[PDB]
């Protein structure tokens, strides 16, 4: 139970940072709706800088990291919304920005998440 | 927000029965655009076609002469909000 | 913009729960490909085609209701954060074919059950 | 729910100064495993290496002949709860 707070706290911040910035942004380039990546983008950095920051602190209570993890991260980030987003594109007939949108996303996130780790270990 | 509906909306050639129509496409993922047609001032029955998203020009044939039509263009379109919903019509009136 | 948070966050917290309960649950079971984030992101792509189907034919649905479903449950249900840890962990251990298979079955299984849902909401319909 | 220890560690191959030792992998995504060895009698200092998670065997060099050494390994590894953590080691006695 003090476990599902963790999660509702973290979840509930990190789906409204994912409202916010989608409703705002998403509009501005349809064929790859910036919002979208953005979320993605950030919750790849900052569960990358969990990875390494949370190996180094083991002793660290496991409600903080389930709140920053499967809370934050879990709730700003999304798959639902690119597949809907993809789907429409492949249903408009428009492949090319249908796999960009994939490929940014998917690479942008790896990367995003290998920066996040390694930029903590390299200054560890 | 943004406009989901077309914009300049016209007629850029024409015969006795058919006309080409063009339009410009609203800044939204449009999934298709559905052309409706009919005889302006009613007695006629309104038809309807698609389009698909990515062309911006469309034909409609079978026409008679010397008759003033109402063409509407309207768009099936992805958004964030809404997913897929359907646009406003966007209305000219031609005589053939 | 106070009603529509309600929606985010009660859509939210359900999907997360669902998300966290499931991964908890299932993920251990299969180190290579995590099932539990697998079929939360199936499960969402599932539910998301639906809606899109269901809110075409449905215009006059209140905003609140398909806010909750779709960037709350939809949106809190599915990840791509932990996929992307699951595979950068994958890729340091040296485990690159099943680095890109989880990629490949995620991405094309979840557009695969989003096209599902929508059609069969329209072949219904 | 799934042990994140390696089990059966054993010495395979031994000369007076080395030693080849092998382990099963656990159910989960290991990054890499760490060996730790030292004297078993008495203070001399452990030293340890990592070696990448694909790898299940490695080889310690350099040691004394007639000796008992106390050899562990552990895993660093990824789950979904923990993220990266260390696990429990696993751990034998060898005289060269
Ligand atoms: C990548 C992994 C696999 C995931 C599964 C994805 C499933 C893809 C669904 C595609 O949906 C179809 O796309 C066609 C083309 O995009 C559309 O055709 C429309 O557009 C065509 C050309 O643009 C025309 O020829 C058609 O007549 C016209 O209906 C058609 O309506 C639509 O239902
Ligand atoms: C898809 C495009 C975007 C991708 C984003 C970037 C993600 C790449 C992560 C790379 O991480 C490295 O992976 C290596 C293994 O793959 C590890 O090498 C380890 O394992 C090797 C063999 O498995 C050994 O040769 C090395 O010495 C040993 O350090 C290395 O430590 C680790 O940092
Ligand atoms: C040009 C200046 C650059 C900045 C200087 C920093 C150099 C040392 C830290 C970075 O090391 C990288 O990342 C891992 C460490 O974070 C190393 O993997 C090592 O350590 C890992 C555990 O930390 C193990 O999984 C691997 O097996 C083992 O090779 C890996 O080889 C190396 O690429
Ligand atoms: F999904
Ligand atoms: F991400
Ligand atoms: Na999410």
């Amino acid at each position: 139970i003090k476990s599902l707070f963790a999660v509702i706290i973290g979840g509930s911040v990190g789906c409204t940072l994912r409202w916010l910035l989608s409703t705002k942004f998403n509009s501005l380039f349809p064929n790859l709706p910036p919002g979208t990546l953005v979320v993605n983008l950030l919750a790849g950095l900052i569960i990358g800088t969990a990875l390494a920051y949370f190996l180094r602190q083991p002793h660290l209570d496991p409600f903080w990291k389930l709140m920053i993890t499967t809370g934050l991260c879990g709730g700003l980030s999304t798959f639902s919304t690119i597949s809907v987003e993809v789907f429409a594109l492949l249903q408009a007939g428009n492949y090319i920005w249908a796999l960009t949108s994939v490929l940014v996303h998917v690479i942008g996130s790896l990367i995003m998440t290998a920066l996040g780790f390694f930029i903590i270990t390299i200054l560890f | 927000s943004v406009s989901s509906v077309p914009t300049k909306l016209e007629v850029v050639a024409a015969t006795p029965t058919s006309l080409l129509i063009s339009w410009d496409a609203p800044a939204v993922t449009v999934v298709h655009y559905v052309i409706t047609y009919g005889e302006t001032g009613g007695n006629s029955p309104v038809q309807e076609f698609t389009v698909p998203g990515s062309k911006s020009t469309a034909t409609i044939s079978g026409l008679k002469p010397g008759v003033d039509y109402t063409i509407t263009v309207y768009t099936m379109y992805y958004s964030y909000s809404d997913l897929y919903s359907y646009s406003s019509p966007i209305s000219i009136n031609y005589r053939t």
